[PDB]
């Protein structure tokens, strides 16, 4: 009958905002120092319907930017390897070579004679090769741009970090057990901030990650597309054990005035490729349940896993991080299998040493050795999977956009500024 | 807390928004604060915290509703924005339901509250 | 719209002000975010707005017209100030050349609004 | 300026802080872009602004707005401090009297929120 | 009677501010990305009046630090050109000299020879010259200071800049016709935002700005003052067409990892001096009307236009950007005329590419060539005159201090900062 | 009898924040550009009893931290000495060594031999010593850091700093003489702004600093620990002149394109150690009272005042930067006394010219030389002394962490919050 002003109203608008991280010489503890609250209340809003949209989330944009600046500031006061971008003699040793060359010293008026392990993917043939003979080498991408050091006194292994809304705003969490990306949901609450998201780097299959509490569930912006990633969420894990068995003998040098370059001075006994071994049964069942999910979503087609086409290293192979270990997987021994509606697996790795992150170019890392082997034991807790686009369906493992990765943890979550400020109708007037 | 009752009928919010809002008390690191970016844009989300908080304060003190969390205006409700007595506004419907139904009107309504205490200050100038 | 019948007298002015407090209600209430120090400057301009604004709106409520974009006041106008008496202030004189003719005295006025609220404050903390 | 009448007693510095407050009116170069001390006046600066913000909130919410001396309807419980109006505007100081009911201020404070509560209510159910 | 407390008083105080930028790989596109109001509303403010004073304006201040630090900005990422300082033996092309030289390479260990065409300005000699033989010479400024390459994907080109007031604050504009600069302004208008203002660089002439509504203005702080420089707002354009002939073929080489140096590697066909052709009788008429404007100025007065004295190339020149070429123009043939109370002409041009802008020493920019021959038309809006100070006044060509030419667009405006609290007397009182 | 709320309350809480520096090119005039107010006024609070505590107070951290980022950010744009990495060919001077060496210059093909004369500290052995004959040496820490060069226009000459509070806050100062830096002070005051601080930079003897108003203080958090740092405020200044009788003559040079580097290129005359006259009966009579008050606070002891042990060179003498000059002095010949409860000194001292400060190791700068001699007096008015920790207590100069200087003169201040919101009981209700 008259207006009515109300403050503290409860309701909220969709919104982008800075969401700041907090979580309970890691990079990921530097950052995200804010301390997280024991027991963050999760209050349940019933009768709320929400519509979430995984895909368009600006959490996974932040994230992404979050993410890849806290590598580059990570690096920025490493040691630049320019001085060693010079000519290297690489002989093989007695997949890696025995290269030698001319190292710079922290006197300028001297040099020094170094030999260094380099794996074969590192290096770029200066001049024509000669089998056991010692040919000319060069750094890859040295030309592209200078090559940065990764701190060994810094580590990049994730940590679970949250990602806490500020003042003024909320997080809304979807409580749907079995629920697409794009939609309504029903079971909505708001927290101020997320679950442990472990910001994992991978491809093709992601690692240590949140199983579905129901069902493999199957999530795609247009699944009619052949260009878009398919996410499938698993409900059971996958224990994968990755590892390098070479003893690595690691030397050092100083390249300048306080610089340090770490390398790899040699290999005690034998020298043998990485490898993962990944539990058989539980994968033939995962891929089992998976080709069924799809056959659902793709009815009338048979479902067939094979390996990824012939691009790059960097996009058609399991890429990961051990220990600062940069493996290079080929999965196409686990992507071999065929659905039809009607013991472990050991899988080959390469490792680099000279990385290229975040598909860019003009910046490269050089990741430094580790003393002795290397293992890894990581639960694959999802999959990134692209249709080929018959009567037969073909999906190839994907990657290599980390977009993804982040949306995998982050499908749930909405961010909502509040308006408190509301106008209702009354019994009364102002007198 | 922050959304206590939402989705859960405008009559029973409103027993808890009030009650609720004045319990909530909302709105009003130095490697976060010195290294990179980070600390500029905290500095900038503190901002614009302090200026949506601002704004609010000021529609409140320009309709007279300064320093309260209810207030009644002199402006009577016209049926062309809504022509439900009661049945569903502080009965079956919610806050955001509600803010839905009037969100294209929501500027119009504000103008009347405007223009209402403009009178109202004219009056409290000549009355004195 | 900021200066909306400025040099128009302030008789005449007034109703456009009154108009104007809540149609603009006020001014103040990327490469340019995080990349130079354009940042910077930009919180540091509005940052600046706002404690401008606080200042103004303490002015105010120190006064006792929390709230309010007009309000009389119990203090009497010497005519040492000014010798109008109404004939040119509100009949023929603008609001910048008002500001001009008592920008000696502004600062006592606000002297005297601040005794005469702050013996009201006291006066009504006896009666109750 | 700040701090005048500090010690002394709470009656004749309720009453000049007042005045005081009357005047004083508290709550509101290469280093403005050199360094992070640009960055760090303007926390000093914005942290400032939102401290004054979060006292006049709770002016708004105990319904004390635009008032620097605001009785309440809040009847005062002798459990707080057994001493009243003998040198709590006698010989006690500000400070002292402070450091005295920092204990129930959390109390207090929810008291005068429900007062105003109760008094929001009425006013729109009485109208 | 009684004190009345108004607030949203219309009453304004003379203030500074930093005016936030605004525009409908161009830095002036990526700085002032905001966008301008379509068709922003201009309030007249009648029976106003306000004293505007061009000189001891802060937005020309603002606009000078803006222009320096977007250059400083747009110019730090791009490629320094230390590793060519270094010995230049230059024999003549069979003003512009070949010069060869042994320039680095992406390894450290490398080097390559190098053919390069050099403008005589950017060459200093360390060792005699022989004319048809070669000789030893280096680049200038490299022993004042490094030299930093333009880069070539980031443009320069000026764009209309619109300096918008922030949130509490306003523009100004003055609307008398023939406004002396610094008297008061009976004719106001308020304005959130400036016209659009191209921050053209340039000496002597005044290019593609704004021309003046009534006759030819002359604007200075102090006109009996000789040390002051007269700003001279033409109210009719002059064409000037100016042309670098030379049919340049552009090469480039890697000086680094991913460091490239764009150098001229050689001219197709002839070799001629760049010039400018501006229009001569418009020339002739502009001149007689300012000659005619400076009597009525300087009566009693012979106003002879000369050329400038024997400065240095930078303040003795019209010097300009065309597409990044960098002209200098000896206009002494322009101001060659007197006047007495009582067809195209053609400027030879010197090209620099080693620029030392903004009167500055210790920072110098390497502009790379553009392959073909060059083209441009700017307009003549307004001329910066300096008295020699007889019965005879000389007025020469000035300039140098860039403030000037920002300032022929910035004499209009104003910030003013709102003061909405005020007081008056009314018969009401609080009771 | 009902509750009431005031606003504007004299109520205070401990607070950190971060205190906006002021005083009345030097990096003390450039930082610190805010006026200080003429006639600074101090307000005493009547009856007022506060808790201070010299340590643990964030005044000092952050006068330390100022005072630390004001050295780097003034050394920032400055000369680094990479070039001068290199074999110096070292002889003798016809303590001090001419060493010759071949630096670069503007020109990166070209090389200029460079005789300098560098102090025997500032140099590293690289292979033998041959009494007279030259051998091969290089500067320390070359292997460590890039040492960068103090601008000679830059100086680092202390000034009295103004540390002010913002709004907000307010800093109550103790004026209780003999306040042994703990205890509540019942005599205090307020004020914005603290009394004019030099920072002046030393080590066992505290100069230009502020005399005690009664007698002699000893302040310390723990007398019976030994670890700590005994302060001594001396009521009575004692007057030090120390110089350098060197007659230098320096050169420069171009050590890259814009890089001057200075250098001692000649001594005129008799090369001389430098030296500090302290005024003798004056030492004498404070030894005598500081050894009395120490016997007060350590009744039945002999007080021992003897040399600092075998530690570095930083550590073990009364460093100080008189003029441009780093001296480290060796006053063993000052605490060789004894007080048993039952005409000038002069001190040789060493300069050096590549200095680590603050403990810092990897971050090293060069001072450059002063052509003439120079001479600097300045007032002890403070000791640093370390207890060793029998019958006899045996007490050496300290110093080496610059905190407890500045806390010698920041023990007086205490920044507070104010906290004008308060609560008190009435005789009336809202109603
Ligand atoms: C999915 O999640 C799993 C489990 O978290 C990850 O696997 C772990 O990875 C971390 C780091 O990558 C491993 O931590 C490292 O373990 C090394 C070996 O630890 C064993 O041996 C040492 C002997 O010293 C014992 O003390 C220890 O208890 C173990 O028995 C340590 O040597 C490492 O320390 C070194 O690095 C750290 C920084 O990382 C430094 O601070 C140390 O000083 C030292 O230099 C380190 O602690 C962990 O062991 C792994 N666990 C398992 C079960 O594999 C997967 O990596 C993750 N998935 C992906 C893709 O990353
Ligand atoms: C006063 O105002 C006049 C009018 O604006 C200015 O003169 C004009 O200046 C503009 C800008 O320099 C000229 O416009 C065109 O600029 C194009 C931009 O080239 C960039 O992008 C290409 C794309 O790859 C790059 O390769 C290149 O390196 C640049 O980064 C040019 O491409 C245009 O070239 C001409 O040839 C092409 C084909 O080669 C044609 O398709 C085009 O249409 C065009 O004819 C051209 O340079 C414009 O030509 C100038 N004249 C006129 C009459 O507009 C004055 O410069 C200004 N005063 C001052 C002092 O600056
Ligand atoms: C993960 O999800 C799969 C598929 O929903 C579950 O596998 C099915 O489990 C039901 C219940 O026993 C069986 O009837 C089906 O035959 C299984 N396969 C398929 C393709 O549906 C699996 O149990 C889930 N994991 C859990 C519960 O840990
Ligand atoms: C990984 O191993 C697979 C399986 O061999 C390779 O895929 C094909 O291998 C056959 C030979 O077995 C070749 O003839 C094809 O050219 C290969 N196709 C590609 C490029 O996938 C594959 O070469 C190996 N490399 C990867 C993809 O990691
Ligand atoms: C899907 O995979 C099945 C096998 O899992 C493929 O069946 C093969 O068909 C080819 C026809 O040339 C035969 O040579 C092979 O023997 C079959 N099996 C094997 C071992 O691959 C089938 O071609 C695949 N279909 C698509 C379109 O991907
Ligand atoms: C004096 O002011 C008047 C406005 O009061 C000017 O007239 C119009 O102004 C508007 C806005 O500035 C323009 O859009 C119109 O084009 C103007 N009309 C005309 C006919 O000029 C007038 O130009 C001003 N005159 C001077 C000399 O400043
Ligand atoms: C620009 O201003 C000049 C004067 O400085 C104008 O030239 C005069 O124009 C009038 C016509 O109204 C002629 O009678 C005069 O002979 C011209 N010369 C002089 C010296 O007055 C010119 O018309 C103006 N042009 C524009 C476009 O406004
Ligand atoms: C500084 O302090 C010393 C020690 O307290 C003072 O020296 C004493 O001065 C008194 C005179 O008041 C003499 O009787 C004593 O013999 C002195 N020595 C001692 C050990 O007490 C000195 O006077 C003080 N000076 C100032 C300027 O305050
Ligand atoms: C709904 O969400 C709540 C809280 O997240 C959870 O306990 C429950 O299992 C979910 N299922 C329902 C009832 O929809
Ligand atoms: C997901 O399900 C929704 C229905 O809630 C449907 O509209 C949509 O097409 C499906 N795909 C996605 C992920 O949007
Ligand atoms: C993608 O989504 C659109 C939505 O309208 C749908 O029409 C289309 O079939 C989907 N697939 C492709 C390949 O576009
Ligand atoms: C895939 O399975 C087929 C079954 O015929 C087998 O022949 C082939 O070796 C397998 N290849 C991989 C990549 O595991
Ligand atoms: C030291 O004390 C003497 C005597 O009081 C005084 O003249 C001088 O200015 C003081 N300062 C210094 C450091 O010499």
């Amino acid at each position: 009958l008259w207006v009515t002003v109300y403050y503290g109203v409860p309701v909220w608008k969709d919104a982008e905002t800075t969401l700041f991280c907090a979580s309970d010489r890691n990079v990921w503890a530097t950052h995200c120092c804010v301390p997280t609250d024991p027991n963050p209340q999760e209050m349940v809003l019933e009768n709320v319907t929400e519509n979430f949209n995984m895909w368009k989330n600006d959490m996974v944009e932040q994230m992404h930017e979050d993410v890849i600046s806290l590598w580059d500031q990570s690096l920025k006061p490493c040691v630049k390897l320019t001085p060693l971008c010079v000519t290297l003699e690489c002989r093989q040793v007695n997949e890696i070579k025995n290269c030698s060359f001319n190292a710079t010293t922290e006197l300028r008026d001297k040099k020094q004679k170094v030999y260094a392990l380099f794996y074969r993917l590192d290096i770029v043939p200066l001049e024509e090769e000669r089998k056991g003979n010692s040919s000319k080498y060069r750094l890859i991408n040295c030309n592209t741009s200078a090559i940065t050091q990764a701190c060994p006194k810094v580590t990049f292994d994730p940590i679970p970090i949250h990602y806490c809304a500020p003042a003024g705003y909320a997080i809304l969490k979807c409580n749907n057990k079995t629920f697409n990306g794009t939609g309504p949901c029903n079971n909505v609450s708001t927290v101020q901030c997320t679950h442990g998201i472990k910001p994992v780097v991978s491809t093709q299959l992601l690692l240590n990650g949140s199983l579905a509490e129901g069902e493999i569930i199957i999530r795609s912006e247009n699944l009619t597309n052949n260009v878009k990633t398919i996410i499938v969420h698993l409900n059971e894990s996958v224990e994968i054990v990755c590892t390098r068995p070479n003893n690595n003998t690691v030397k050092s040098i100083r390249i300048g005035p306080g610089q340090w370059f770490y390398y790899t001075g040699d290999i005690i006994g034998n020298i043998r490729q990485a490898y993962c071994n990944i539990k058989k049964d539980d994968w033939i069942r995962t891929l089992q349940r998976v080709g069924k999910k799809l056959a659902e979503h793709f009815p009338r087609r048979i479902i067939n896993f094979t390996q990824p086409a012939g691009g790059d290293l960097e996009i058609t192979t399991h890429s990961f991080n051990c220990r600062g270990e940069f493996f290079y997987c080929n999965t196409s021994s686990l992507f071999n299998s065929t659905y039809n509606p009607n013991l472990d697996i050991t899988i080959p790795c390469r490792i680099k040493q000279i990385i290229n992150m975040w598909q860019r170019v003009g910046q490269a890392m050089y990741a430094p050795p580790i003393e002795g082997n290397i293992t890894c034991k990581s639960n694959i807790t999802g999959l990134l999977l692209v249709r080929d686009g018959n009567e037969t369906e073909i999906f190839r493992p994907g990657g290599g956009d980390m977009r993804n990765n982040w949306r995998s943890e982050l499908y749930k979550y909405k961010v909502v500024e509040i308006k408190p400020l509301g106008i209702a109708p009354t019994r009364c007037k102002r007198r | 807390g922050f959304l206590g009752a939402a989705g859960s009928t405008m009559g029973a919010a409103s027993i808890t928004l009030t009650v609720q809002a004045r319990q909530l008390l909302s709105g009003i690191q130095q490697h976060l604060l010195q290294d990179g970016h980070w600390g500029i844009k905290q500095l900038q989300t503190r901002v614009l915290a302090i200026e949506h908080y601002l704004k609010d304060q000021q529609l409140l003190g320009i309709w007279g509703c300064s320093g309260k969390l209810i207030c009644c205006t002199a402006v009577p409700w016209n049926s062309s924005w809504s022509n439900k007595s009661h049945d569903e506004i502080w009965g079956n419907m919610t806050w955001m339901q509600w803010d839905r139904e009037i969100s294209n009107y929501t500027n119009t309504i504000y103008r009347l509250l405007e223009d209402s205490q403009n009178q109202q200050e004219q009056n409290e100038k000549d009355l004195l």
